[PDB]
């Protein structure tokens, strides 16, 4: 019999940006 | 076999009577029976928000099976709720869970439509540590399985609609969030259950108050569950407040105190006083034991009445003749009338021990569960309202309008006269600069919670851009700070009773007022993650100094009304008009005269004396110095803070100068005397 | 709707009305052992048997 | 090909206008939140069509969608109020005339949404001075005609003639006041019944 | 062996002849061979939009290796292709993508400089989780790998300019778009493969017509691919139509129904009728079998023709002497001429039918998924199908359209450049709609611009396009999105006189260049569109002076008025300003009649048979008529005064669908009757 | 929903003082010293006043134990 081996499980998250006008 | 080794018969506990009398929800049981006898899309699956008796609806199916209210084709069937966790554990070697699961498959095949399966949390059947979805999904997509699903809507979006390969096996058997009055009926039946375990009695106005005040105030929990838990918790509260007295504690501490005193003195008189109070203690103690015996006899005979009901249901299923009539017409009326005799005897004798749940019990439980003063008015609150008006005049002299306004608002909150469609105080403050606006808000915070800064001081001087809503509200999923939540969602969804403070709201960029629209209409707010946040137990004060020039021009020679309408038109120029009429009342401040600032000088000098006590010094001022301070720290143009600067300068500069000389000795009252121009501290 | 009508096939309701009535009056007459309820029971049992055979 | 609703509702404020919109929602659209409240009072500025409708970005109301057209893209089964049409601009009438003729309406993003399942309502207060003045001892039809002439003074008549009907809301004098105050008194009685008072 | 797990021996496939005998592109193939025999940086990339057959370019390179046309570094190599999606998709955990990737490199070093690699989706390999480019960095750099790219120019400038090792460990080889004629020769090479597969023949004028219509009525797909899809789907449709039949089904259902009837009747006559229909069905069936046998023989002799061609190519590789001349001079002309005998034979015998796919089948496949010039010959008739009057403007516009699609003037100058005047409401916009309709597609498939509005500098910044880092940016000007999403439409300019004169500069750049640079740095062409400018400056000049005054001199008079108004540079670039006179009262009455026609159409959509008095039509035409605005007040007034009382009476429960509903007059109004 | 929130509050000023008095007896068991009552009111006043990061009565214990 064998054992339930542990994993590594690479995960990821993201970013927004932001653009900004000028008035004139 | 493995059915008896890994499943749970719901209909056996229905036979054993252990399960809940499932009341209401007949229509969904009917629709469940309809889906169960459907060829394609055979297996139903229950869909709802959690906490709504889906498991109970399956047990109510089992109730109608054992009672025989089902159709004949479903009579004599079996409902075996399989335990996943029983399947998981002992499979130590390879493929044993495969072996166990395939044996369960084979036995279910052998049962041939007699056993009807029910496994909720269907994602666990999708995978149970290849494992379960790939093994059962044959019997799913072959129709041999006749199971019933039950899930939260989350797994219905995630783990069900994604695999459209499971679509034509199921059905959106949607359970609705139940209403008030079905919860009331459910609570009548479950009062009849619950008074066994807590050994108490429950008033029915307390039940409708539980339903009403549960539905009104909380939002994270839903019907029926929140009102049921209010019942169970407040029944435990009754159980505890019966389970030990308090006058016994008074007299017990008294007699042990007189015992210690009499043993120390060994004139006496205290043998006699101790003997009288020990007699009082023993009398009330034995009365307490007798009344607890009354509880005992009453509740045991109540439980015997309940067992009579259960056994006569057993005889309704079996069908005895003389036993039915015997049990009914003998056992029921005599136990009912002597239970009522014990009840009226408790109405005679229960003195310190009110065992019937009032609605005030429910309100106190709710208050200490949410935070709102839901509890009924102890008269500390009434004198606290006298103190509301007075103590607002303590930390704020001047500006009696908003004093009255906020006073009236919390008054209409406390007496229930508030509007549960809006948050309580939808205030907006205006006026000249530095005139106690943030002070009034901290004065409320000092009042309501005895803490100067315990209030959500969200400052609208950061939000001068578009993305600042993503600062205060939260973040949409997938992105950066999404799992941390915002700030307003945290500081409201924890404790719904606080003074939400929006400092200097005109500086914020005018998309944030959309959020203010949703606040000051509804009080539920779509945060970025998806959910909502109740605001209807909060106070939203917003501050600004828009019409500064106008008010400092014209507070003289004008009324309060047209000044109000004039600065109101100014606000109409600055905000949306869709915003401004969603406000309780704009208040209009004004600057101060000399008496106001003199009183403020008294205030700051008292907290200065409060400071210098800690260093170890005490000061009695010259009254002439008051005149010099009021000449110095005064201007109508700039309000109050020249007084703080003038007192700070003209007092604490030579004062600290001479403290750090080591010159001014602790022990002497530092009379702050004056020169012709300055302040001279003396040591005598 | 087909399974709904199938449930309506596996009904009726006046059967339950009369069955609760006859078992209630059976309880009463079993207690009373004036009666008249032997005759009332016989009428309602004949009615129940007729509707049952019709079903 | 015209949309369902084309309405100008004249009269003073208070008077059940929003309540009429919600009742129209309550029976035509059979719910409360089948409406999109937008006043045209905020749209005296030149950038009305941009923030209202959808624009070349750099703005705020783009990732939101917009004020009006993209909320109809949210709510295609709704009722549109347009309060304060006296606060207008040339890029108000023209967008509304494309509504009146079409229903489908050009946004900035290029995806027109039809308005022929929805109701468009305007309100104003221009001749409502005359409505507050002379509703007493005057009729309804000639008052409507005279105030339609007043709107023809204010607006271009080619704008106001694609509307289905422009109606007049009179000042609510006595019994309307008694009824609505009685409504608020009865819900007050209801909440104090929840407290336990009579 | 991950090569067995992830790669495709294309040399095996073309060695077994599985692949396209890819035609042309020899310069680019040669530059790829130049790149593939360097010392370092031994990796070409292929830059071109997908569907230009960069895959097929590598395939034809592999076929040349099969031929052995290569220099002395490539003889014996094995070209193998690879995806990144086959590697990314197995990333449960850390380090599972990358075991596959390194085992790939171990097989690559294991074959010891003998394998040429192909990888498409290079911009995919940028992002997988560092992830992918850095493990391939040494073998891309140290000559121990011969990777071949395939991607698009946008993804190149988006992804591959980021990692410099991703830049210079590859090399650009530009991939161009194939021409019209080269597509024709390609399909000529591809004709025999298709005719072998779908068992049928192909009309080659229908092939070049398919190329023409593929460029014409398709925007997205391009060559070779779109013509591939057209010919394949048309050949499949024809093969289905051959491999069925319909009259046999009708006759079979007829004979089995009359068989059941005669079985029920057992006067007769039905034995005779059944025998006649069975004989006819047997004739059709035997004709069907004879056709199928003829096409079977044609496909077998066509496949033997292709096998003879493959055999003579194998003789060109191996070098048999008499086999070359024998196979060529014997087998090619006799099999082609009896294949043409089979062609004319099946042109004779396919009746119920064809196998040679014609261009009408291409029209089916195309419009599902040709009288243009001759409709343009009758284009004035088309425009007066819908709009009455203003004949001269119709004539001049048709002149411009004939000059356009005939292509005489400057093609870099736009199609329609027309300023319009006079009072509105007569149907100028209706002319615009019907013009775009019968000209190109539709009435309102156009662009309308309200140039009454734009009077200042910021107004120009609106309609032109805001400069970057300012207010109105990310969806261009008002104009620019409107044309860039609409490659073939008509621009409308209303109230040109209200504009500040600086927008006329933008108009002049339109009329000269046709490409117009916005604030977004991209030129949106106008050369395939029509600009229409409209105004109303000499409205009263025409209204007062249309009576017995000509077209030309009044045009010149109001042209002088415009010269008092507008720029001489602007009126220089005008093609023609038409008059747009007020027509008449009877013609505007007739336009109201057409509004009644579409009204009665909508009543028939409800399902009512409603007629009218002609005096009622005259009262209608006199209700809202005004010379100052045109027919639009007449339109809305008639619309209101019909839709209100009529539908009032309908909702009064009076009108019944299916009664004589004559719209009779009132004293001033119109009532409907029920008879 | 399988639970009940029990909102443990942040403790106040003088309640922190009483907590510290009982624990003053405990640290005078351990650290072999004496503790004054102005030390108690100083630890309460200072931890509530200057530091922001940690909370009562953890940080007043930080002061006293240190
Ligand atoms: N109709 C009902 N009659 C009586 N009690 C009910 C009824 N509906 C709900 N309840 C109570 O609410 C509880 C909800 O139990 P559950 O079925 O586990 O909750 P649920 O709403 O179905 O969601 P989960 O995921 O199973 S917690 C029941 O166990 C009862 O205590
Ligand atoms: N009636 C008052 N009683 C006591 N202190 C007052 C009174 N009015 C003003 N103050 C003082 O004025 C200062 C007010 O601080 P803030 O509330 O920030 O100022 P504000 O006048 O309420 O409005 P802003 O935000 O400063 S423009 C405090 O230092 C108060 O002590
Ligand atoms: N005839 C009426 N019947 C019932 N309520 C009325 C009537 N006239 C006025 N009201 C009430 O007057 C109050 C004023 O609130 P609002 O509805 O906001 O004002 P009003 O209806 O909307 O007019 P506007 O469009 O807002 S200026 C509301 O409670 C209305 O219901
Ligand atoms: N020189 C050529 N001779 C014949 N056909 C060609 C030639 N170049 C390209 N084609 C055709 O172009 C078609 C496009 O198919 P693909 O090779 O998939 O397209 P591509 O140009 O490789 O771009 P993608 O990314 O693969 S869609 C092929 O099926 C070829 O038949």
């Amino acid at each position: 019999a064998a054992a339930a081996a542990a994993a590594a499980a690479a995960a990821a998250a993201a970013a927004a940006a932001a653009a900004a006008a000028a008035a004139a | 076999q493995a059915l008896k080794k890994y499943t749970i018969d719901l209909t056996e506990r229905a036979e054993q009577g252990k399960l809940d009398p499932v009341i209401g929800r007949d229509e969904e049981i009917r629709r469940t029976i309809q889906v169960l006898q459907r060829r394609t899309k055979n297996n139903p699956v229950l869909i709802g928000e959690p906490g709504v008796g889906k498991t109970a609806i399956v047990e109510g199916l089992a109730q109608r099976i054992i009672n025989g209210e089902v159709p004949e084709g479903l009579k004599g069937r079996r409902v075996l709720a399989l335990d996943m966790g029983a399947l998981v554990a002992g499979a130590k070697y390879r493929g044993e869970f495969e072996e166990r699961l395939k044996g369960v498959l084979n036995d279910l095949a052998k049962q041939e439509g007699n056993v009807i399966l029910f496994i909720d949390a269907l994602h666990t059947m999708v995978g149970a540590g290849m494992d379960a979805g790939n093994m059962l999904k044959p019997a799913l997509a072959r129709g041999e399985l006749h199971c019933v699903g039950a899930t939260t809507l989350d797994e219905y979006r995630q783990y069900i609609e994604k695999d459209a390969a499971l679509e034509r096996r199921f059905q959106k058997v949607f359970v609705a969030e139940p209403s008030v009055e079905d919860t009331i009926a459910i609570l009548r039946g479950l009062k009849e259950r619950y008074e066994l375990h807590h050994h108490v009695q429950i008033t029915d106005p307390a039940i409708v108050a539980a339903a009403t005040l549960s539905h009104r105030y909380i939002a994270d929990r839903q019907l029926p569950d929140k009102a049921i838990d209010l019942i169970d918790e407040a029944a435990s509260s009754i159980r505890m407040q019966i389970d030990s007295p308090e006058e016994l504690d008074r007299l017990d501490r008294r007699i042990i105190q007189l015992k210690l005193e009499q043993q120390a003195l060994m004139l006496d008189m205290l043998n006699e006083e101790l003997s009288d109070k020990e007699r009082q203690y023993s009398e009330l103690e034995e009365e307490w034991k007798a009344e607890k015996a009354s509880l005992s006899g009453t509740q045991t005979i109540k439980a015997e009445l309940e067992q009579a009901k259960i056994a006569i249901e057993q005889a309704r299923r079996v069908g005895d003749l003389a036993r039915m009539s015997e049990l009914q017409y003998g056992k029921i009326p005599e136990l009912e009338k002597q239970l009522e005799a014990a009840t009226q005897l408790e109405g005679k004798t229960m003195r310190l021990l009110r065992n019937k749940v009032t609605d005030a019990e429910i309100a106190e439980v709710l208050a200490r569960w949410t935070g709102i003063p839901v509890s009924r008015m102890m008269e500390s609150e009434r004198e606290k309202l006298l103190r509301m008006e007075q103590e607002l005049h303590h930390r704020v002299i001047g500006q009696n309008e908003a004093v009255d306004a906020v006073s009236n608002a919390i008054r209409r909150s406390r007496a229930g006269l508030a509007d549960p469609n809006r948050p309580i105080g939808s205030f907006l403050f205006l006026g000249p600069t530095g005139v106690g606006k943030t002070e009034l808000c901290k004065a409320l915070a000092n009042f309501m919670f005895d803490s100067d800064e315990a209030m959500v001081r969200i400052d609208m001087s950061e939000f001068m851009e578009k993305h600042s809503v993503s600062r205060l509200v939260g973040a949409p999923p997938g992105y950066v700070g999404y799992e941390e939540g915002g700030y307003l969602t945290e500081a409201v969804r924890r404790r719904p009773y606080s003074v939400i403070l929006l400092d200097a709201v005109e500086k914020a960029h005018p998309d944030v007022f959309n959020i203010l629209l949703q606040v000051l209409d509804d009080g539920r707010l779509t945060d970025g993650q998806g959910r909502t946040v109740d605001f209807r137990n909060t106070v939203v004060i917003m501050t600004s100094n828009l019409g500064s020039d106008l008010i400092q021009e014209r507070f003289g020679e004008l009324d309060y009304a047209h000044m109000k309408e004039l600065v109101l038109g100014v606000v109409s120029h600055n905000f949306r008009p869709e915003f401004i009429n969603r406000i309780d009342e704009v208040v209009v401040f004004h600057p101060l005269g000399e008496q106001h600032i003199a009183s403020i000088a008294q205030i700051q000098l008292k907290r200065l004396y409060k400071r210098l006590e800690e260093r170890g010094y005490e000061i009695h001022i010259s009254d002439e110095a008051l005149k010099l301070l009021s000449e110095n720290g005064y201007d109508p143009v700039y309000g109050a803070r020249p007084l703080k600067r003038a007192i700070q300068q003209q007092i604490e500069n030579p004062l600290a100068q001479q403290i750090l000389s080591g010159e001014l000795v602790p022990g002497k009252v530092i009379r702050l005397e004056v020169n012709e121009d300055r302040i001279v501290a003396v040591q005598h």
